[PDB]
């Protein structure tokens, strides 16, 4: 399926046979995971660092 | 007119009453940021057939 294929040279063709097709992309964008773990680079408190 | 007119003393308080705190120590941190760039490619063209 197109979701699994990567840059096919000859190409891929699919027919939509669905009456409806929801798309939940909340977890697709990679920056979201980076932000969720660390909105900003984790830094120790000044006293904890020494 | 040769005479002693004044003086200065090397006197200190004894801080049993801790009126003078002196110098302060405070912990701080600086952070530096080094983002990694992409560099120009090198290509090996190869026959297509």
């Amino acid at each position: 399926s197109i979701e699994d294929q990567g840059t096919t040279i000859h190409g891929d063709v699919e027919l939509v046979v669905e009456n409806e097709t929801s798309a939940d992309v909340s977890s697709v964008l990679a920056e979201v995971d980076q932000i969720e773990n660390n909105p900003v680079e984790e830094v120790l408190d000044a006293d904890d660092a020494v | 007119d040769l005479a002693v007119i004044g003086f200065e003393l090397d006197t200190r308080f004894t801080n049993t009453n801790r009126r003078q705190r002196g110098h302060l120590l405070q912990t701080r941190a600086l952070q530096f940021r080094h983002p990694i760039p992409m560099h120009a490619p090198v290509t090996l063209p190869m026959d297509t057939m």
